[PDB]
């Protein structure tokens, strides 16, 4: 049964060399945005007032196009500039700095990814993104900066054209997934380690993903608590580190031999934010 | 066709 030491010692050996990462909620929490299953502070236990009639609303069509205003008001929150990437961002950045970053798949619509400075052609948004619009009744795309002044004004977005709602390309239920998706049917075989962080897997076809890397590869779990196929049937090859997802990220940061270029990294980036 | 976004 592998360590994290001895996952380590695959990455400094160069046994390992063509990392997948899956990411969701919990990789965020530690800069301030709240999660969805969280007892008390996650999204889908707590939110009187937020105008929503059950709080799954939120990405839910028919309630969407009854009233947008309340998907409005999280889009305000969480416009990429009002929260900072946190260590796990500045990881998975390193690691691409450092070439070990086949790809990033994420289900997180904050950004945060690309805010640290993780190139597009590194990154799968599987849940969409804020980076483009598209007016709901005619179609015409338009780039997510032509909303930014409604939102801050608490308007809702309308197309100039044919007067339509106009959405961010986010994914909501019943949708499928942005085809660059289809990018993991060449990731995951190509994949020689696979990490997982701060997610409960509860969400399909994203969560699928854990079964498609090959029967050698390590499989990663970093996350307050033991998740999928970890949880109900563990791999011979699978690893958990059971706690605070920033806490797992620096003992691993730490041996790896990576801790100064870390902190430097933060330097010239929360600094230059 | 059965790819849509979903809670399992
Ligand atoms: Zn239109």
């Amino acid at each position: 049964k592998l360590s994290l030491q001895d996952v380590a010692e695959l990455i400094r050996a160069r046994a390992c060399q063509r990392v997948v990462v899956m990411v969701g909620a919990g990789i965020s929490t530690p800069s301030g945005i709240p999660d969805f299953r969280s007892p008390g502070s996650g999204l889908y236990s707590n939110l009187q007032q937020y105008d929503l009639p059950y709080p799954e609303a939120i990405f839910e069509l028919p309630f969407f196009f009854h009233n947008p205003k309340p998907f409005f008001t999280l889009a305000k929150e969480l416009y990429p500039g009002n929260y900072k990437p946190n260590v796990t961002h500045y990881f998975l950045r390193l690691l691409h700095d450092k070439g070990l970053l086949l790809r990033l798949y994420t289900q997180n619509i904050d950004g945060l990814e690309r805010v640290s400075g993780i190139p597009a052609s590194k990154l799968v948004e599987a849940h969409g993104t804020f980076a483009s619009a598209t007016c709901t009744v005619c179609q015409r795309p338009f780039p997510g900066e032509d909303i930014r002044a409604d939102v801050m004004a608490d308007r809702v977005p309308r197309c100039p054209v044919c007067t339509g709602v106009v959405k961010p390309d986010i994914v909501f239920f019943g949708e499928p997934l942005p085809q660059r998706f289809l990018l993991h049917v060449v990731d995951f075989p190509m994949a020689d380690l696979l990490l997982i962080l701060g997610t409960s897997l509860e969400v399909e076809p994203f969560a699928s993903l854990t079964e498609a890397v090959r029967s050698s590869v390590p499989r990663l779990l970093i996350n307050r608590d033991l998740v999928g196929p970890l949880a109900w049937h563990p791999r011979s090859r699978d690893v958990a580190q059971l706690g605070d997802v920033v806490h797992g990220v620096e003992s691993l940061v730490e041996l790896l031999g990576w801790t100064e270029e870390m902190r430097d990294l933060v330097q010239r980036e929360t600094g230059k934010l | 066709t059965r790819s849509g976004k979903v809670m399992r």
